[PDB]
RNA sequence: AUGAAAGUGUGGCCUAUCGAUCCUUUAGUCCCUCGGAAUUUGAGGCUAGAGGUGCCAGAAAAGUUACCACAGGGAUAACUGG
RNA sequence: AUCCGGGUUGAAGACAUUGUCAGGUGGGGAGUUUGGCUGGGGCGGCACAUCUGUUAAACGAUAACGCAGAUGUCCUAAGGGG
RNA sequence: AGUGAACGUAGGUUGGGGCCUCGCAAGAGGUGCACAAUCGACCGAUCCUGAUGUCUUCGGAUGGAUUUGAGUAAGAGCAUA
RNA sequence: GUUUGACCUCAAAUCAGGUAGGAGUACCCGCUGAACUUAAGCAUAUCAAUAAGCGGAGGAAAAGAAACCAACCGGGAUUGCCUUAGUAACGGCGAGUGAAGCGGCAAAAGCUCAAAUUUGAAAUCUGGUACCUUCGGUGCCCGAGUUGUAAUUUGGAGAGGGCAACUUUGGGGCCGUUCCUUGUCUAUGUUCCUUGGAACAGGACGUCAUAGAGGGUGAGAAUCCCGUGUGGCGAGGAGUGCGGUUCUUUGUAAAGUGCCUUCGAAGAGUCGAGUUGUUUGGGAAUGCAGCUCUAAGUGGGUGGUAAAUUCCAUCUAAAGCUAAAUAU
């Protein structure tokens, strides 16, 4: 039951997985329900969009950190700036993070003008008064899309000192694996004698 | 403040770091002025509990090391113990002294 | 190491005298790791040994059936025949 | 046909009981195992890991429960040099 | 933890189809892809070597090794059947 | 020792009004729980935290608005798919098993109590009775309840006190349109000949077509019939999505917002620890459970190698509600 020359195979089948398979049949079924789904969603909800204004946010994880994404709800602090109320935001149709605090000013910026975009933008109807017919822009997240912020310029000066990067890397890695050694070897031989002698 | 490098210590990119607001669920265990004066009271009326005289009993013995010892055991974790008895010195202290 | 030296010597003049993974233990090394950041125990790693499998490429293992059973076998006994 | 206490009466008593954990005993019970080769299996044996000579037919290879034997050690000298 | 692929025409050598040159042709000469053997060079690992320096114990330049890798050396792969 | 009345706890009734079982079970929430089998044997492992067994729901259920993930320039309830990944991890480290974070997408929506002196007024609620405009409303009357029913507060906050200016609100009736349940109407050859029992077949000449889907009719029918296509005209429900639309009118009462000042309660046989069993990929122990112990208030959990000392980060447990994306 092994081999003539092939690869070691994982196949996790020694269940009664015959009786959980799940083939998606469904998918051009669910496709037309979702779209049917979202049509009679936007004529319930008739000349509002469908998605609330997301706030612009940094994706964690060093892997990922490079680029933005919209984040869940924009901020008690970024509503604050903006001029309007937490209790507001949410029934204009902006989703509001109680969760998330900011720490970063270029992402503040970014989200407090994005509020200030949107509420330019939206013409929000009186209670009582007159309905003006506006015919519905229909995806918000479409109309205020997420730029991805270009943080240099096409061509630049050589502005050198020539402290050799790798070297540079190479020493701070030696820093980090070197602090609390040095500090012990500060705390005797340095002081703790030192405290003692004259 | 991060240092601009992708290794290190501070460890990487320098933004503008500064800054939030402070949480009010980050005060969650604050004495304040009720919880200060019930708790108080309540020792009051009454009864340190059995092993809180057994550990006043070998501190004025067998000092602490013995106390904790003792304390950890009777008690989960070391940092309980430790609390545990510095509360039964500073009774000990209120009530014995003078 | 020996010998004046040429040289000879990586166990027994030569042909036998022996043992994987996992586990444990030892030797090595200013070594790496314990992933939020430090130190010392502690544990884990890296390179070479040892504790052993004699069924010796290495399961962890006593009978009985005349109460018996199933898959097989003329690859194989109890009768003939050759 | 006495008053009072409303403790029905009498044993036993912080032992026992029960709860949890720990040691022993526990074929009453459960699960499972109970080598291989083989002039049938079994009883013998080891031809199961190795070594010498012969079988072996003058290269090498070569079987049988073929033949006559051997190994699981011993040695800071029985190693190395002179 | 880490580190990370050009001394040279991306190397030399023996082969090597095809193409170029001289020729009637036989042939000789040149250039030689793939692939084959081989000697090197480059990267990581292991064993040392241990410069300028310096938080005086960090840094590891520089150059070697019958050692080692499923590596580099003008990419072959991805998707489907 | 009596008089009468309370209170507390426990009863009774064929007491006024009510509610529970059982069925079904594809999917869902739990409990309990194997062996065959795989390992070329077999006891751990595996099958499998499956079948069987039992308790319990709904159109979905469960989950869920952090005692989360992370270590980033940080993300931000829940579920689902793609991916991570047959990976990190587990394992007679054999057979075999085996997640999670980030990332793209589907759908998106948030909230509630306990702990506060209403204390210049239990403001609250069931019930009974009467009347009305009856999924209810109002008056009066018994009761519940201070051993705490309402208003206010939920950590993002927020409360009390101080000063200063604004800014926004409720109810129903009536059709249209909305979603379902249906009804009805809305073109075209039965012309000729030939075989045949029958023409719905062949040949000829047309017709309609947003209708040549389908079926029926004595053989293959767009044109014979029902329907099909296209629009129309009805009637009956569920109505708050909106439009028109008219009575009011809440209100003297509620909500958001700024600066100062004092405060700022936040869940216990729990958390956690030891140990036993089980379970997990979770490895000096991932969850769960029994038993012993049993906290704290700058406190507690977590930070995937046990501890001690030192910092840091991140949440806020032991109370609770909540559609859609998913299963069938």
């Amino acid at each position: 039951a092994i081999s003539k020359n092939l690869p070691i195979l994982k196949n996790h089948f020694r269940k009664h997985w015959q009786e959980r398979v799940k083939v998606h049949f469904d998918q051009a079924g669910k496709k037309v329900s979702r779209r049917n789904a979202r049509a009679t969603r936007a004529a319930k909800i008739a000349p509002r969009p469908l998605d609330l204004l997301r706030p612009v946010v940094r994706a964690p994880t060093v892997k990922y950190n490079r680029k933005v994404r919209a984040g869940r709800g924009f901020t008690l602090a970024e509503v604050k700036a903006a001029g309007l109320t937490a209790a507001y935001a949410r029934t204009i149709g902006i989703a509001v993070d109680h969760r998330r605090q900011n720490r970063n000013q270029e992402i503040f910026d970014a989200n407090v003008q994005r509020l200030k975009e949107y509420q330019s933008k939206i013409i929000v109807f009186p209670r009582n008064g007159k309905a003006p017919e506006a015919e519905q822009v229909l995806s918000a997240a479409a109309t205020f899309p997420i730029a991805q912020p270009a943080t240099d310029v096409e061509a630049r000066a050589v502005q050198d000192n020539g402290e050799s990067a790798f070297r540079t890397l190479r020493l701070a890695r030696s820093e980090k694996k070197f602090r609390g050694i040095r500090e012990k070897r500060a705390r005797e031989k340095a002081e703790a004698e030192a405290e003692k002698k004259k | 403040v991060k240092t601009g490098i992708a290794i290190g210590l501070n460890k990487g990119k320098k933004v503008t770091s500064m800054t939030p607001a402070p949480k009010i669920s980050y005060k969650k265990g604050a004495a304040s002025n009720r919880t200060k004066f019930v708790r108080s009271l309540v020792r009051e009326i009454a009864g340190l509990s059995p092993y809180e005289r057994r550990l006043i009993d070998l501190i004025r013995n067998s000092g602490e090391k013995r106390a904790r010892k003792v304390a950890k055991k009777r008690l989960g974790s070391f940092t309980r113990a430790k609390a545990k008895v510095e509360e039964m010195n500073n009774i000990i202290a209120a009530s014995r002294r003078h």
